[PDB]
């Protein structure tokens, strides 16, 4: 009668397990301890990667983990953390969840395909994008973006988004990471009509890019700048320009909130699990173990219909890739060399705040786009009767 | 004088398999290893464990299992380390998506888009117009579809593709939605991209749709079959597979082919630049700048008037393949032989 | 069987461009396994369907 069930984690530190361990304690006081019973197991993140897929293989692994949570490690790991962990974890098909990572190379399901997260990817924020050229109605905007796989992705949602309505495109420009003169390319922009600059693109690149568009005066009135959190953030910060406008997903740096949101979703997936019958344990060890486990692909479909309007982040909802729906976001505005917020994002749609927004040159209301119609360029061709 | 250390790791066959079964100014050293499990855990170890003090650069690895994981495994460990992977013999030769360009791991199969290409060939050469499409999420599958859609855009000849469907096999099958994409199916020739249980799944899936029976031809990449003497009994008979040459091309023959690019890369770099810390947590000699000059040479390797090349998305570059097909004894015989131009 | 019949009588003496592409049959006397329910329904097109 008394059946216990382990789950496996990942965690910054040993106070986070504490908290992961006390958030169990939680769980089996908030459900049935008759039928089935709770067992946290956690472990730190390794040095390396190797040493990492180790720790899933032996502590993990073969204490029979029906989950691995994945947070954001002491020190920063460049987001790329969770990687072999989704791997080694992936190749049982037992279901790795998410909380600090924001990296969209996890909304694959091909190279992830237990990896679910309790956080949006930046490819996301083109909802927030979405709502705000929704009220403000901006019909024109460049899209500049590094050649990357997270870029790429950024830039494939903000395209589907725009493939909501008819042919809408202005210009995409695609440049190197790393790349110093970026004058060519903010050159071909300054050529086209629209002065609304979209930059997704990492934070040391933000810098190049923003210092070349400075070179260039678009960061000037009449232009508007609308970047994400890694523009916002470290070493681009100091170089953003003024006007910008960002965004900040909440709890994004916070462990504990997406510990107890995440605690919570596992619970009800476990306790929904066990509902069925013919369900297999998970294998108890790797060595000598070359098949998956069987009730992976089960329980990651209860993971991914699982609905937690409860959560300390707000409604949770996963979409097909496993990313979190309907998270709230926070708009920020620059001005006077000043971070500010304008409003949030919730739901559908967004809801501005009291704060006055502002727009680079330090103009009060200027919502002005498109800007001037001029001598257009005429390609042509020779035709006899015609030309 | 030079000598350079490499391991051979050989994991447990049905087969015979004998450890004791033209060698470059280069001296090569062969440390032979023989394991029972190719689970991941046991691989990393295994190999960090050979790793110890015996300094070995080069790494051959070959198995007889049907594990697509094999393949993953090894380029996670060549990307980690930063060192050399050759995949010979089943699992660890199929095939991935996309690999980093830090990625110095190699494999002995057929890329993905040949594999495409050689598919629509059986279908040219059977002049089969009409086909469909069925590919899970598993990597690789875009590239796939890609490659179809590509051959048909530029093609004066006629070319229809009537459905092109995409099953995630990462949800279990309850709502039999599986069954519902795959009962919308018409045409003759359904190009299914998928791994070997995948393929067991869907093609058990197929039976309930009647689309295994006569009429229909299963025109299949190396991914699925992979082994000619281990044959799932769900496969549907007259499955049609492209193979990499066995009884022409012997294993052992293969793990020699593998030296041999090492040992030519490591002799076209010493020509070139005229000049090892072995552990998995790091290393303090650095040397991993130079480890790219290493890598792009080995990418270029002619030996013996037959050019063991490799491609820039990690797989040979023209490797010889047989196209099989599956008789009602349930055997693989081939029906092909596809060579770098002529087509047999 | 009188009511395909008669969707067939009414549609036989009609001048207008009418056209019905499937009759399916349902064998609802025997418990759903195989799904030939599922494998008969899927193969269907027309935008209308007489249920
Ligand atoms: C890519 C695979 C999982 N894949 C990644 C992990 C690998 C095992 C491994 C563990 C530790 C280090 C390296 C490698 C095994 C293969 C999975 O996403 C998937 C499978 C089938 C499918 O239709 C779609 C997606």
């Amino acid at each position: 009668d008394p059946k216990i069930v382990n789950i496996g984690a990942v965690l910054s530190t040993k106070k986070h397990e504490q908290i992961f361990r006390e958030a169990v304690n939680q769980a089996n006081f908030f459900h049935f301890t008759r039928k089935i019973q709770l067992n946290a197991t956690s472990v730190t993140h390794r040095p390396n990667a190797i040493q990492m897929a180790l720790s899933v293989c032996e502590d993990l692994i073969s204490s029979q983990v029906y989950a691995i949570l994945v947070s954001h490690p002491p020190a920063p790991t460049d987001h790329l953390t969770p990687t072999p962990i989704s791997y080694t974890a992936g190749f049982y098909r037992i279901p790795v969840i998410g909380l600090t990572t924001r990296m969209s190379i996890y909304s694959d399901k091909s190279i992830h395909l237990s990896f679910l997260r309790t956080v949006p990817p930046y490819s996301h924020q083109a909802l927030v994008w979405f709502e705000m050229m929704r009220l403000f109605n901006w019909n024109h905007v460049i899209l500049i973006v590094s050649d990357d796989h997270e870029g790429r992705a950024a830039q494939k949602k903000l395209e589907t988004l725009l493939e909501e309505k008819e042919s809408k495109a202005d210009k995409v420009l695609q440049f190197e990471p790393g790349t110093k003169n970026l004058t060519a390319l903010l050159l071909e922009a300054k050529e086209l009509e629209a002065r609304v600059i979209i930059l997704s693109a990492s934070e040391d690149d933000a810098t190049a890019v923003y210092k070349s568009a400075a070179m260039l005066d678009m960061t000037g009135a009449g232009y508007v700048w609308l970047v994400g959190e890694r523009e916002i953030s470290g070493s681009a910060l100091r170089y953003a320009p003024d006007g910008i406008i960002g965004l900040q997903l909440i709890n994004g740096k916070n462990e504990s909130a997406h510990i107890s949101d995440a605690v919570a979703v596992v619970a009800q997936a476990i306790h929904e699990l066990f509902e069925m019958e013919q369900i297999t344990d998970p294998p108890r060890g790797c060595v000598g173990n070359t098949n998956i486990w069987k009730t992976g692909p089960l329980f990651k479909r209860v993971l991914m219909s699982s609905k937690y309007p409860d959560g300390v982040t707000g409604r949770i909802e996963f979409n097909e890739d496993g990313d979190r729906k309907f998270a709230q976001y926070s708009i920020m505005n620059l001005q006077n060399r000043k971070l500010v917020q304008v409003g949030i994002f919730d739901g559908s749609y967004i809801i501005q705040n009291d704060r006055k927004i502002i727009w680079p040159g330090g103009e009060t209301e200027r919502p002005q786009g498109y800007q001037m119609s001029t001598r257009l360029k005429i390609v042509t061709i020779h035709q006899e009767p015609f030309v | 004088h030079p000598n350079m250390d490499i391991a051979v790791i050989l994991v447990g066959t049905t087969e015979e398999v004998a450890i004791k079964d033209h060698h470059l100014p280069v001296t090569p050293r062969v440390e032979l290893v023989t394991m029972q499990e190719s689970d991941p855990k046991s691989i990393i170890t295994r190999i960090c464990d050979l790793m110890s003090d015996k300094k070995v650069q080069g790494v051959v690895f070959g198995d007889d299992t049907d594990q697509e994981a094999i393949a993953q495994i090894l380029d996670f460990i060549s990307v980690q380390t930063l060192t050399p992977i050759l995949g010979i013999h089943g699992g660890s030769s199929m095939i991935m998506a996309d690999k980093e360009e830090a990625s110095m791991f190699f494999q002995f199969g057929p890329s993905i888009e040949q594999q495409a290409s050689v598919m629509l060939n059986i279908m040219e050469e059977y002049d089969w117009y009409i086909f469909s499409i069925v590919t899970t999420y598993f990597p690789g599958y875009q590239d796939f579809e890609n490659k179809v859609r590509s051959t048909i855009e530029n093609s004066f000849v006629g070319w229809e593709l009537e459905e092109v469907i995409h099953l995630d096999m990462s949800l279990d099958d309850i709502d039999s939605k599986i069954q519902n994409q795959l009962c919308k199916l018409q045409s003759p020739v359904i190009l299914l991209y998928c791994t070997k249980e995948e393929a067991t799944y869907i093609f058990e899936v197929a039976h309930s749709v009647g689309l295994t029976g006569y009429g229909f031809t299963w025109i299949v990449p190396s991914l699925v079959a992979g082994d000619t003497d281990t044959v799932p009994d769900e496969f549907p008979t007259g499955l049609i597979s492209v193979s990499y040459d066995e009884w022409d091309y012997d294993l052992p023959a293969r793990v020699r082919d593998g030296i041999a690019i090492i040992t030519t890369a490591a002799s076209t770099m010493l020509s070139e630049h005229n000049s090892s810390k072995s552990s998995c947590n790091n290393i303090q000699e650095s040397r991993v700048y130079e480890a790219h000059m290493l890598k792009r040479y080995l990418i270029n390797v002619t030996f013996e008037g037959r050019d063991l090349s490799f491609s820039e998305d990690g797989y040979q570059m023209h490797p010889k393949l047989v196209i099989i097909l599956l008789n009602q004894e349930r055997k693989w015989e081939r029906v092909g032989k596809y060579k770098d131009r002529s087509l047999k």
